[PDB]
């Protein structure tokens, strides 16, 4: 219950231990603008010409991370040491265009109620392992502090080929989603 | 080149675990009367927080007792500023010359690749394009001349 | 308060190397930066080094800088290839969006020749009786002469108690020889009392010049003294004319 | 970069005048402007700051203000006082750009000298003698109003210092004073402040 005509996330920082695992991203009406690659300390535009004119200085992301990192240690020992309610995911699949056997389309798996945000989302063609033409998103944010996520597959829509999304989480063991309607 | 700016994550001095931090700027007409929340979150519990409408670092839980003093006595004025220093700056200088003046037009009735959201269930595709499901065909959208039909 | 730098004054037999260390004295101000002030006043940021073991190099006209945050509360700068002088200020800060609090700094003056270095000579100028009889007051004068480089602090003393009323010193040391680019220097200060004060002989008035010069262990071979750090001063008691 | 440039390299005003320092900055993201103060080759002292939410701030005698749109910002010292006299630097920083949050860009300096009000001037050029050697000699030009300014030697074996204020403190009374010296055979005293342009009433003693 908080409304208004638009919303910006010029924060969004998550970090988690053990293994110590971070992301920094900015959203605007629930669409990732960029994410900072913390390893190559650089800004990664969700849509290449999104930062044609516009700049983002990555070191802001890096700082926010290292706050959270420090902020963890100090809220770890102050919840006694409470760990995280693993919740189990909730895939769904649909496509980009409506389907056009001959010409490219793109197939997207939508995984909701993730937490903590580590996951594999892999693609299956007739249960052969598909690694090419695949784009994932960063962990987007849900009002309740889960995350959601989004894997993308470019393909030549030939009936007969059949398409499967596999979601190897923790709270769940896998879960495939064959498509639907 | 214009520059997108960022709300600043505040430190505190002193079996898997998650920290989170959200930097929420909400806008009404843009410009006029604007709001800002910064959540400081443990696992799923939002322990600490700053609302633009409270102008002070509250807590929400029992785990923001030994935070929310130290955030007012270190981040308070800088943070209050964030409303204009960052929320505002970003709205005016960056979203307007991109993520508002780009729209994209659409394509038992289902319609693809449209932006922004307003049209006349709803799916977010998260690649700055949209879809919706409703049960000649008239889809009226604010990106258009002649509200495309067939 | 807040920070201790070390040293304050140093010569840099050119180009060659030397270093310094700033110590935090309160952890509400955890971010510690380094700034240089060049020779015509004008601050440049060098480094901000948050977390220990964080450490970087900047090459700058005309010095070269290795800076390193060694502990939670030490920060270090090594400076070399040092071309012309500058002063280095350590800072510290509670955070991003927040004022820097500056240290007490370190002055770095280049040295082309050991030979160039000389301590002051001092003396005190016991006021005019006409000043006495016209104004009612009686003004003394220290005169710091013949010192290179311009590394001094000049202190006034009414009976071993450092004094600060009715005083003035010159902001800038004078060049004894403006055209030569390594002149030795000069400096004046006034200490004005009331005639009556000077006109009790019980008092002793002295004023002294801390000349931070060269190091005890410096490689010297000359008939002058060694031009090494020191005090120098001179003295004058009161008088019923 | 940010260039932050202080229009105005010096100011003289005397007591109770409002000293005003003016700066501009280039980079539209800057949002934190502190001002600093340096006296007489000592350290910098934080003075006041201001943020880009507000267009003006005001505290005690000082007041600082900021037209974001203009990218101009000024510091007003008010009801001045000899003690105020220093080099004042303005500075900037974008408090929400991560590239430089942690650093300050500084203007060049502005030297503010705030001159006493002496209303009881007794201008005068007294002369003085050394202890260790009674024959060594230096001249002193005191008590002039602080509109009178001394002038630089241009003979390179005459030494003439600059006008410098002295507050006593015990009483309520501030007096200006340069000194002159040289050793050379002629030198002598009713002449030493001669380039320097002095009252009319200027009192001279008979040594
Ligand atoms: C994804 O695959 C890797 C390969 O080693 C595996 O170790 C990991 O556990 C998988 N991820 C999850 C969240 O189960």
């Amino acid at each position: 219950d908080i409304e208004a005509d638009h919303v910006g996330f010029y924060g969004t920082t998550v970090y988690q231990s053990p293994g110590d695992i971070g992301q920094y991203t900015h959203e605007f009406d629930g669409d990732e603008l960029f994410y900072v690659d913390l390893d190559k300390k650089k800004t990664v535009w969700r849509l290449p010409e999104f930062g044609q004119l516009i700049l983002f200085e990555p070191q802001g992301g890096l700082q926010c991370i290292a706050a959270e990192k420090h902020n963890l240690g100090i809220l770890t020992k102050r919840s006694n040491f409470t760990p995280a309610t693993n919740e189990a995911p909730q895939a769904t699949v649909f496509p980009k265009s409506p389907v056009l056997l001959g010409q490219p389309n793109t197939l997207i798996c939508f995984v909701d109620n993730i937490f903590p945000p580590v996951i594999n989302i892999t693609w299956l063609r007739n249960s052969k392992s598909v690694t090419d033409g695949v784009y994932e998103t960063s962990f987007l944010v849900n009002r309740d502090h889960s995350f959601h996520k989004l894997s993308y597959l470019t393909f030549i829509p030939s009936d007969d080929d059949i398409y499967d999304c596999k979601v190897e989480h923790w709270g769940l063991e896998p879960v495939l989603k064959h498509w639907e309607p | 080149l214009v520059e997108r700016l960022y709300l600043v994550c505040g430190e505190e001095g002193a079996r898997h675990f998650v920290h989170q931090f959200k930097g929420e700027c909400y806008f009404t007409n843009g410009t006029q009367r604007i709001r800002l929340v910064t959540r400081y979150i443990y696992n799923r519990e939002e322990y600490l927080r700053f609302d633009s409408d409270v102008g002070e670092y509250r807590a929400v839980t029992e785990l923001g007792r030994h935070s929310a003093e130290y955030y007012n006595k270190q981040y308070l004025e800088r943070t209050r500023a964030e409303l204009d220093t960052a929320c505002r700056h970003n709205y005016e200088e960056t979203e307007v010359p991109t993520s508002l003046r780009r729209l994209e037009q659409p394509n038992v009735c289902s319609v693809t690749d449209f932006y922004p959201a307003k049209i006349k269930q709803l799916i977010r595709n998260g690649d700055w394009t949209f879809q919706v499901l409703v049960m000649t065909c008239h889809v009226e959208h604010p990106s258009l001349k002649s509200p495309i039909t067939v | 308060t807040l920070l201790e730098q070390n040293p304050r004054w140093r010569l840099v037999p050119r180009g060659q190397a030397v270093n310094l260390r700033c110590i935090l004295k309160n952890s509400q101000y955890p971010w510690m930066s380094w700034y240089q002030q060049d020779l015509q006043k004008q601050l440049q940021w060098l480094f901000t080094l948050r977390s220990p073991g964080d450490a970087e190099v900047k090459s700058l006209p005309g010095a070269d800088y290795l800076a390193t945050r060694v502990t939670d509360t030490e920060l270090r700068l090594q400076v070399a290839n040092m071309s012309q002088g500058r002063t280095l200020y350590c800072t510290c800060s509670a955070g991003l969006g927040y004022e820097q609090y500056f240290g007490p700094g370190t002055r770095l003056t280049v040295l082309e020749d050991l030979k160039n270095v000389f301590p002051p000579e001092v003396a005190v100028f016991e006021p005019s009786e006409a000043e006495i009889s016209h104004t009612q007051k009686a003004t003394l004068v220290c005169l710091a002469t013949g010192f290179y480089p311009d590394h001094v602090e000049l202190s006034w003393w009414v009976n071993g108690k450092e004094v600060h009323s009715g005083v003035c010193t010159d902001p800038q040391p004078l060049k004894e020889q403006p055209a030569l680019n390594d002149s030795r220097y000069c400096l004046s200060s006034r200490l004005r009392v009331s005639a009556t004060f000077w006109q009790n002989p019980r008092n002793h008035f002295r004023c002294q010049v801390q000349f931070y010069g060269l190091s005890e262990n410096d490689e010297w071979t000359q008939d002058r003294a060694k031009p090494v750090t020191q005090i120098v001063s001179a003295e004058a008691w009161g008088r019923a004319d | 970069m940010e260039k932050v440039e202080q229009h105005e390299s010096t100011l003289s005003v005397r007591e109770g005048d409002s000293a005003v320092i003016n700066c501009t900055y280039t980079d539209t993201a800057s949002s934190y402007f502190p001002w600093y103060k340096q006296e007489a080759g000592k350290g910098l002292h934080f003075v006041i700051d201001i943020r880009s939410n507000v267009d003006r701030k005001q505290s005690q005698r000082l007041i600082v203000l900021l037209d974001k749109k203009a990218k101009r910002f000024s510091l007003h010292i008010t009801a001045t006082q000899p003690e105020d006299s220093a080099i004042y630097f303005c500075a900037a920083s974008p408090s929400n750009s991560g590239g430089s949050n942690y650093k300050l860009t500084f203007g060049k300096g502005t030297l503010l000298t705030v001159t006493p009000n002496i209303q009881n001037p007794d201008p005068a050029v007294y002369q003085l003698r050394d202890s260790k050697s009674s024959d060594k000699s230096v001249c002193l030009f005191t008590d002039f109003d602080s509109q009178t300014n001394v002038s630089q030697s241009k003979d390179s074996d005459v030494y003439i210092t600059d006008k410098c204020v002295l507050d006593m403190r015990s009483m309520d009374f501030k007096s200006n004073s340069a000194v002159a010296w040289s050793n050379k055979s002629d030198f002598a005293c009713a002449n030493a402040f001669n380039n320097s342009i002095i009252p009319e009433d200027t009192f001279f003693p008979s040594p």
